[PDB]
């Protein structure tokens, strides 16, 4: 089952950034402006979802571009993945 | 519950009166269909699998027979029933029979359990499947059938409708009189009653095969037909005034529902045209002189094909007396004019040709309407393939019966569907006739085994040496001294033994035509009619 396989990449690489990016803001802004975990699901969640509240940010030289990199890293992730389910479609199509 | 049907290719057709066909058994419709063709789905046949109800009782899948990767596919050892089917119209007649025998095979290796149906076209290669459960084969009947329509009028349409299910469904619509009563008789079928005693099965234990027809008639309207001895599980039609039934033996009979629920000449000639000879007319010729058929009314029949007479044919036919060779098709005036087509009487046309679909009936359809016109006091016969085409056959510029039925079919197709190709003109009358038509009987046979081998033994064809011809008796002047058909079948069958099944009557608009089943034995008789009726004397 190929549907499958790639709905199982899809979480899989859904599930890896959610974790990188909890694993991303957990050690940085501990520092300067403490924020809990699910602050960080919340935030991940908010930038993989295309939505961006804007309540909490980072204000810190290096966390910005952190964050900003797992993003344009993220946006061509991101349709690798659209693109490689929008192929099996047209596969169980055929 | 899986069931299972292969085909080389699939069209609108052949599909479709098998579904609508195989979902009017109330009692086995859950199933998932299994549908195995090696060519994509067309166009047109892949949106019926898209409609709100058949979608998902309905499993199509693509691949063969011969691979034993896709036989696991469809998960044959779990599936209930196992159907291959054979294309209709193609190129080549004997190679499409190597392709489903060979299936057959395959199947039947992968699974020697289930049961096994399957179609054959040349009758040759039926000795090929033998060890299958039941095997339905084409030119032997087609030839058979209109064979017999030699003798009585409109054998076909009688058989179709007795293997096609209905509630009565279509006799209630009353535009009319004859119609009607036509179509009410329609959902009229054949049913088994055996096993212990029922409404129907006590009432003469002790008499003759006989006096139980007598009676039945009188409380329900059910006429028997054959009792298979419990011993060697052979049939009979219409055992002797001498046989006697017990508590134990088989019932078959007709009813609307079944019992639980409730070089010059003499005589008129006959000529044939085909594209080639065959092992099929071998089997055409049987009927018409038999052993019960006298040499009085013998009807010297012709033989005119495209295709030279093969050497086979020669050998195989020069047994019998009164034929002859003709050649040339059904164009030429002069071709027809040199046989006599003056002097003779029915006419017989078995043709086709190798786009759209329907279509490819045309080149027979043409050939034969001109003959409606130069011969009013003639009578005629034709086959097609597609069931839609039928009442396109005989047509008036202005008739108001013909082009009024068009409304009263559509009124038919869309309350539900099964028979909507009934009501029209020539094929009441016979004169019309189908081939997938006949095919609907392997379907339904998934639901009963004594529905192929009944039909045979009506014909001509398999006789086991205790059976019965099918004969028709004309209605005449001294017939009237009895009133009507009850009247009729009490003192008919108290002389000789027969048993009626249905009628024929005629009415004016040359004329019109009809076929009643089994009518309730209290309607009457005009002067020209006919009955069927099975005579049993060549063993004592």
């Amino acid at each position: 089952s190929a549907m499958f396989n790639q709905v199982l990449i899809l979480i899989c690489t859904l599930l890896c950034l959610v974790f990188t990016g909890t694993c991303g803001i957990q050690h940085l802004e501990r520092a300067g402006e403490k924020l809990s975990l699910f602050k960080s699901f919340y935030f991940c969640i908010v930038t993989f979802s295309t939505v961006g509240y804007g309540d909490v940010t980072p204000k810190i030289w290096p966390s910005q571009l952190l964050v900003v990199i797992m993003i344009c890293v993220a946006l061509v992730v991101l349709p690798l993945q659209f693109e490689e389910l929008v192929y099996l479609w047209m596969e169980r199509q055929k | 519950k899986h069931v299972v049907l292969c085909v080389s290719s699939l069209k609108i057709d052949l599909l479709m009166d098998f579904l609508n066909e195989f979902y009017a058994h109330p009692r086995l419709q859950d199933y998932y269909v299994v549908i195995l063709c090696p060519t994509e789905m067309d166009i047109q046949v892949r949106r019926v699998l898209q409609i709100p109800l058949w979608s998902q009782r309905v499993i199509y899948l693509q691949g063969s027979a011969l691979k034993d990767q896709d036989l696991m596919r469809a998960k044959m050892d779990n599936g209930e029933a196992c159907f291959i089917l054979s294309s209709r119209n193609e190129v080549d007649r004997t190679a499409a029979d190597h392709q489903t025998i060979l299936r057959a095979w395959a199947v039947k290796d992968f699974a020697p359990n289930c049961p096994l149906y399957v179609q054959i076209l040349k009758p040759e290669n039926k000795f090929h499947v033998k060890f299958a459960d039941h095997v339905v084969c084409e030119e032997e009947c087609k030839y058979a059938m209109l064979a017999l329509n030699c003798v009585c009028p409109a054998t076909s349409t009688l058989i179709t409708l007795l293997v096609h299910t209905s509630r009565g469904q279509e006799g209630q619509e009353s535009p009319e009189q004859w119609q009607r009563m036509y179509g009410r008789c329609s959902g009229n079928e054949v049913y088994h009653i055996r096993m212990g005693d029922s409404k129907f099965f006590m009432e003469y234990e002790g008499k003759s095969f006989t006096y139980a027809a007598f009676h039945a008639h009188k409380k329900y309207g059910v006429c028997l037909i054959g009792i298979r001895r419990e011993e060697n599980k052979s049939i009979l039609l219409n055992p002797g005034p001498r046989h006697i039934m017990a508590a134990s033996d088989t019932c078959f009979y007709i009813n609307i529902t079944k019992e639980e629920n409730s070089y010059g000449f003499k005589n008129k000639l006959i000529i044939v045209s085909a594209e080639t000879a065959g092992n099929g007319l071998y089997n055409f010729i049987v009927p018409l002189r038999a052993y019960y058929r006298s040499r009085k009314e013998l009807n010297p029949i012709v033989l005119l094909l495209d295709n030279k007479p093969e050497h086979h044919f020669l050998e195989a036919i020069c047994c019998f007396p009164m034929v002859y060779y003709m050649e040339g098709t059904i164009d030429n005036l002069d071709s027809l004019l040199q046989c006599g087509i003056i002097y003779a009487d029915n006419l017989v046309v078995v043709d086709k040709e190798s786009e759209e679909d329907y279509m490819a009936d045309a080149k027979t359809i043409v050939n034969v309407q001109t003959m409606f016109r130069l011969f009013p006091s003639l009578s005629i016969i034709t086959e097609l393939t597609h069931p839609s085409n039928m009442r396109f056959m005989q047509f008036r510029a202005k008739d108001s019966y013909s082009l009024a039925l068009s409304k009263l079919e559509k009124k038919e197709r869309e309350n539900g569907s099964n028979l909507a190709f009934m009501f029209r003109l020539p094929f009441a009358a016979g004169r019309v006739f189908s081939i997938s038509m006949l095919d609907t009987l392997l379907y339904q046979s998934f639901v009963k085994d004594y529905m192929i081998t009944i039909t045979r033994l009506l014909l001509g064809l398999d006789t086991t040496p205790g059976s019965g011809y099918l004969c028709a008796m004309k209605i005449t002047e001294d017939d009237l001294w009895i009133r009507t058909y009850g009247r009729l079948f009490q003192k008919l069958c108290s002389s000789s033994a027969e048993i009626p099944i249905g009628i024929y009557r005629t009415e004016s608009h040359n004329t019109l035509s009809y076929v009643l089943i089994n009518p309730p034995p209290d309607t009457r008789l005009e002067l020209n009619d006919i009955v069927y009726l099975i005579r049993s004397d060549p063993l004592a």
